[PDB]
């Protein structure tokens, strides 16, 4: 019959097949199991979701059609989790987030 | 030669959170990084799982046990419920 | 009684911290870095040529970890009631990040 | 003296200051010549009728922002010399004492 | 030579600045020349490492990028 | 199982202090130092059981523990290896 990708069958964008591959090749376990591409696919699919909602977020409170390094810094940041996640993660370009100490302040 | 990456499906899945919102290639770049680096390590922690009990397959529960041991809390529980529901519609399909 | 316009000590202190935590550009002149480095990567090895993206790479990675460093040196010195960092403050931040 | 870039000297109430000459002015062509030149008045570049008609200097001071830039007529403006320095020091310290009177 | 003079003063003021540094003693350049130096160390004698073992004469922004991650400092953007 | 945590008495914090190079000590420490030692000891526990349940096994072994502190990037070494 046609062929029909897995992550149609399993309803998912990241390409199970591709990641099927990878996991095969990466020399991780002599055998791998057949549900557990989709289950990586699915995982690595929802945290590009997060991550790309909340960069979206960031560029539309900037005015900007078009998500930049900024954006993605500002979002992953802001986010205790992702943040967290990502706490020994250096992105290019991302600036920091403006904070400025009360003590310093005039007063 | 050519070269893969997460272009387009990480092109698919802004285009359904942000129908409108475009983006630049640095910030793509940045993005296929951080899709290797989750994929290592859930990969790297779901093999140490596997030589931990003497067992030659990696599964589902591998991978579901790596997320919750790599993930905080709220981001786990979400990322496994989406896990559970894109394999229970695999195999149903 | 012409006097000339002077802000006072501390303002564009602030203006200036206001201006650069919301740009996101490198701060350090692109050539003596790169001639710094090169420098550098001599008593490993001779005649090393370089790929421009690893230059700018490890400029990223350097100014980053100086902002860190920076900051956690702020904090050390806010902690012992003062505005002003002296290299104290730098010695007990990396000793205390595990670096000494 | 006046020379278009040497150095003249201005006065300013009871102070004189150091400037920088860019614009001299002739009134019988009325023109101002400058250095970056017989150049006429510009669409910006004004000087007041009772000393365009005079040897006006348009003057940037030392020290100061460019922002007070003047056009001083021949009135205040004197040749650059060392006694000119001395009346610098003169009116200097008498804003010196006149403030310590304030004070003191 | 003194190429470590060429981190100039301003620039060790600017990235303060981003760090949201307000007063800072003179005595502050020459520590942060000296860190900044031994990072350097650090990261090149790794990069070079990696550069040699794949029998290679020009540094690779992916060596630097390895040298870095084993070092436990994550950089995104360049692969 | 309620109220454990005031089982770290004050004269135990005093003994790791005092190992700690402390010479003298706030009155108002402790109870921060038991919170912190809760979070550290609930952040290993979790990852700790966590590979306990994934061997589907119901005592948690020392070599678990041996695990949960590696992934944490505090390596122990004498228990079991």
């Amino acid at each position: 019959a046609k062929a029909k990708t897995r992550s149609s069958r399993a309803g998912l964008q990241f390409p199970v097949g591709r990641v099927h591959r990878l996991l095969r090749k990466g020399n991780y376990a002599e055998r791998v199991g057949a549900g557990a591409p989709v289950y990586l696919a699915a995982v690595l699919e929802y945290l590009t979701a997060e991550i790309l909602e909340l960069a979206g977020n960031a560029a539309r409170d900037n005015k900007k059609t078009r998500i930049i390094p900024r954006h993605l810094q500002l979002a992953v940041r802001n986010d205790e989790e992702l943040n967290k996640l990502l706490g020994r993660v250096t992105i290019a370009q991302g600036g920091v987030l403006p904070n400025i100490q009360s003590v310093l302040l005039p007063k | 030669t050519r070269k893969e990456s997460y272009a387009i499906y990480v092109y698919k899945v802004l285009k359904q959170v942000h129908p409108d919102t475009g983006i630049s290639s640095k910030a793509m770049s940045i993005m296929n990084s951080f899709v290797n680096d989750v994929f290592e390590r859930i990969a790297g922690e779901a093999s140490r799982l596997a030589h931990y009990n003497k067992r030659s397959t990696i599964t589902s529960r591998e991978i579901q046990t790596a997320v919750r041991l790599l993930l905080p809390g709220e981001l786990a529980k979400h990322a496994v419920s989406e896990g559970t529901k894109a394999v229970t519609k695999y195999t149903s399909a | 009684v012409k006097k000339p316009h002077r802000y006072r000590p501390g303002t564009v202190a602030l203006r200036e911290i206001r201006r650069y935590q919301k740009s996101t550009e490198l701060l350090i002149r692109k050539l003596p870095f790169q001639r710094l480095v090169r420098e550098i990567a001599q008593d490993f090895k001779t005649d090393l040529r370089f790929q421009s993206s690893a230059v700018m790479a490890l400029q990223e990675a350097s100014e980053a970890y100086l902002v860190a460093l920076f900051e956690d040196t702020n904090l050390c010195a806010i902690h012992a009631k003062r505005v002003t960092i002296m290299p104290k403050d730098i010695q007990l931040a990396r000793r205390i990040r595990g670096e000494r | 003296e006046f020379a278009l870039g040497g150095r003249c000297l201005a006065f300013h109430g009871p102070l004189m200051y150091e400037a920088k000459i860019l614009k001299i002015w002739d009134p019988s062509s009325k023109m101002y010549t400058s250095i970056p030149k017989p150049q006429k008045l510009g669409e910006d570049e004004s000087i007041p009728e009772e000393i365009i008609n005079g040897k006006c200097f348009f003057i940037h001071y030392q020290g100061w922002k460019s922002s007070w830039d003047e056009w001083v007529g021949y009135d205040r403006i004197r040749a650059y010399n060392e006694e000119n320095i001395a009346m610098k020091k003169r009116l200097a310290n008498e804003a010196k004492e006149a403030k310590k009177s304030l004070l003191e | 030579r003194d190429n470590i003079q060429g981190i100039t003063k301003p620039a060790i003021r600017r990235l303060a600045r981003r760090g949201g540094v307000k007063r800072i003693s003179g005595l502050i350049y020459e520590e942060t020349r000296g860190v900044l130096k031994v990072f350097l160390e650090n990261v090149i004698r790794d990069a070079v490492t990696y550069t040699e073992h794949a029998k290679r004469k020009t540094v690779t922004a992916m060596d630097v990028v390895y040298a870095l991650k084993r070092q436990g400092r994550t950089l995104y953007g360049f692969g």
